[PDB]
């Protein structure tokens, strides 16, 4: 899900939400995707 | 304001003044005038009663309510769109836009010829008698008491019946309580700092709150997750 | 080594407000409403108490440990370099 | 506040004042008024009693309790969602959102027509008599005593029955104890600095504590290990 | 505190005051009140007795001990987990977490319905008579003596029975000894600077000492060799 | 301290005071109280006698010696490991580590249930009579004499029997000698600056001297040649 | 060489607080609540004692040993260079 | 005597520091969008 841009708030904190808004939910920025796509793009060319 | 404005009659300020034996010639009539001078000079918008009236404009003119002291907004009745202000020098005058209003006396001067307008305004709260009604706030009450004690002692100092040290103490003590009374009525409650929080923190800035009655001013700004 | 410590007096936190919610809304807004006309501040304004009670700014419990940490780090590079020279094995020769 | 607020009756302040032979004409009636002026002017929220009442709103209006002095929050009864503040100028008025409230007298003005709301508020603690009850804190008690001694000496200085050096000492000593009494009631306990610690140290900032009753405000923020 | 708090009865302060022939009308009754004002205004936590009591909470409420002056911590009895502070505005109130407490009078208000809690608190040490017991510290004793000499001389200065130079000397000398007495009780011993040393020097910072009774606060942090 | 503390009886301070004809009504009884106030207010740890006693702890409590004034350290008897300080709020209290101690009156409160502990402490040196014994240091003796002359003249100034210039000279001269007497007792000897030298100059820093009785604190740090 | 030593007075640590837990919560929060209206500070505010007791900032026991340490380090590079020149064996010739 | 002195005042609002702050944030967000897509500014030209 993290590669598909989905952040589970229960995975990075103990939650004391379910509505899709930033005042209580968190934006995910996909900085792990570009790293993986180099290595699969290299494997395409090997 | 943090505390609620519970209303009491004007003679509650006279129990407090006539504890002072030099203020024993004070009246209700003197307490009425010095209250309205004090209420005005502080300019606290929490002391006034918010009212809304619909008046009809005949030709760029409408008759304003009798109790009106300050207009909050004027808006149109059919649209709800608010009117800003008349800067035109030649308004209802023909030769050979965004609507506006202008108020001088008991007449409002609008930019629209034949229309009904809602006016949200402030008045003074009255009694069973047609007399002012003051907050029971012991900060308001103390500094209204020190206001009248400073106006009465200023007369007595001109007469030569008060020491200059006595008037200097009253002028100092009124000067402190007048700032404490200002901050008591101005500094927001927890529930007004939340609406101030939502106006202040806005990723897409909301810059058209006058068009509504500032209704969505303190509304929270939400951002979708993507 | 901890950070700088701000010493904070709460004499101007307004009436009817808790220190918790007052500090909470200052995180968010980066603005803190204060009251220079509290009853706790009648002394400095009326001339009865020292006017530094309504002034002077906030103090800092600041220890300069970072200059000491940088001094030890610079000595470690000096001793790692002297050990390299006496052995004849340079840092250029190590890579 | 570090110490607990143990309640004592108002005549305990009169044992302390009438130790002074110039304050021997003081009464309970004078001790009642000068206490409420002092309680107000300090504005300590620990001196008030927290109450919660559910009232029902008939049409954008509801009747507020009789003992109410300041509202902590208003919230809805069925949801628990809190109401912020009415910034609308034309609220319950039709032409031709996030809920709100507004309170002036014994009436609350909400944005919701027919709903029950919980109001968490502050009142004054009373006695078996309907009279105020004061903390037994010898810092509170000393500076309430110095408050009344400074209001009585200010009258006596206007009369010419007190030295200007005597009033200057009382005005100075009340001025010190009023700050010591403010800091005594404001500066948190160890158990309130822990809730302040948890609010302050938050890796994912929690910025919606008004929606709850600030319930999870001092809760600790936990981060999973990965 | 470096020195131990050896307890002595209140009349030991009266041998010292009645050495002064202007303080010869002082009593035990006046020494009782001025001691408790002094004990409070200094706020030294070494003058109080630490007590621990288990009380049972019936429904978000429990009855607090009679001698309680300030709570150190409240914790749960079965877990030992400590309670922080009630920031909720609507606590035990239903609509249609981390545990907390709140104390106003002789009642504690918790977040847990039916539970036993331990309360670690401070009280005043009493005598065979139900009267306060003071430290024999000749710094404490000297500045309590200068406290009562400054409250008695302030009355006498208002009466006109004391020189303004005499009161200015007493106000100065109490002002020095009050800081010396504060530093005498606050500045740690060698054995308390060791626990302060272990809290301050921590390679892996320990930031959850409130959950325990601050038990492991001054414990030394050890690092393995590798 | 550079000079040795040779002990003399309290009446040696009365030969010096009664050279002044205004201090001729002084007593041993007044010299006893003003000495102990002076000994305390200076806080010189060289004026006290170092003692060591082993007491046995019954259940987290032990009875402290009668002459005890300040504890240097508490340690365990079988190990020699020292105890730091009790920061726990709930110490000997069960629910449903590094050892510590806490002392309030004549009772010590430890973290260990049934154990013997050594307590190194300070007491006052007494006479054949049970009376204090003072250093013969003519700096100590001069400023104790100026202490009593300043307490006696402060009474006489309140009475109106001393010039304000006379008291201002005594308050100034005591103020100089009190710093000279502090520096006389604090500033180390040559043999104490050597132990201070060895603690200060340490290539491998020794940071656990509290575990011992600070025994190896002033020991010299040696480095092998390689 | 130790670091700088801050000299700290505790006259404003509020009532009912220990120096341990007060310093503990200042590590965490980087904020320290103080009390400018303690009974220990009535002298400077009322004008009875020197107003430097509520002012002046905190002193430092700072010895400048790092300039001395750097001076010795620079002399060691000078003497290691002179020994190299008299032997005709450069530092470039050593690597 | 400030009526014949004091110099002339300025109604100066420092909006240019705010304008530069927004411009610098636009370069930051245009750069983060470039990195997550794997399409550099060097790769765009």
């Amino acid at each position: 899900d993290l590669l598909n841009g989905r952040l589970h708030m229960s995975d990075l904190e103990l939650v004391l939400i379910k509505a899709a808004y930033i005042p209580d939910r968190l934006q995910h920025y996909p900085i792990m995707n570009s790293k993986l796509n180099v290595l699969r793009g290299e494997e395409s060319k090997r | 304001m943090v505390n609620n404005i519970n209303w009491v009659k004007l003679p509650v300020i006279l129990d407090r003044l006539l504890r002072h034996p030099l203020l024993t010639d004070l009246n209700l009539e003197t307490a009425i005038q010095y209250t309205l001078d004090f209420i005005s000079a502080m300019g606290l918008p929490n002391v006034y009663v918010d009212k809304i009236e619909t008046i009809d404009i005949k030709e760029y003119r409408g008759e304003l309510p009798c109790d009106l002291i300050s207009i909050n907004q004027v808006r149109l009745h059919k649209n709800g769109i608010a009117l800003r202000a008349m800067t035109d020098n030649f308004n209802a005058y023909p030769t050979h836009g965004e609507p506006s209003f202008k108020t001088q006396g008991r007449v409002i001067f609008t930019s629209i010829k034949h229309e009904k307008v809602d006016i949200s305004y402030k008045a003074i709260m009255l009694d069973d008698e047609g007399l002012p009604l003051i907050p029971d706030n012991p900060i308001f009450l103390k500094t209204l008491e020190l206001y009248i004690k400073k106006e009465w002692f200023t007369i007595l100092f001109d007469m030569g019946k008060i020491s200059p040290a006595v008037l200097n103490n009253t002028q100092q003590e009124y000067a402190f309580k007048a700032g404490q009374c200002n901050n008591e009525f101005v500094i927001p409650s927890v529930s007004e700092m939340e609406a101030i929080t939502n106006m202040w923190n806005q990723l897409i800035p909301r810059v058209t709150e006058f068009r509504r009655g500032f209704k969505n001013l303190g509304d929270k700004e939400y951002i979708r997750v993507h | 080594n901890w950070g700088s410590i701000l010493e904070l007096d709460l004499s101007k936190v307004p009436k009817g407000w808790d220190v918790g919610k007052w500090m909470y809304y200052a995180r968010v807004n980066h603005i803190a409403v204060i009251d220079s006309f509290k009853e706790g501040t009648i002394g400095a304004s009326t001339g009865k108490l020292a006017g530094a009670l309504n002034n002077a700014g906030k103090g800092m419990i600041e220890t300069n440990i970072g200059n000491y940490i940088q001094q030890q780090i610079n000595l470690l590079e000096f001793i790692k370099m002297e050990m390299a020279d006496v052995a004849g094995i340079s840092k250029q020769r190590e890579g």
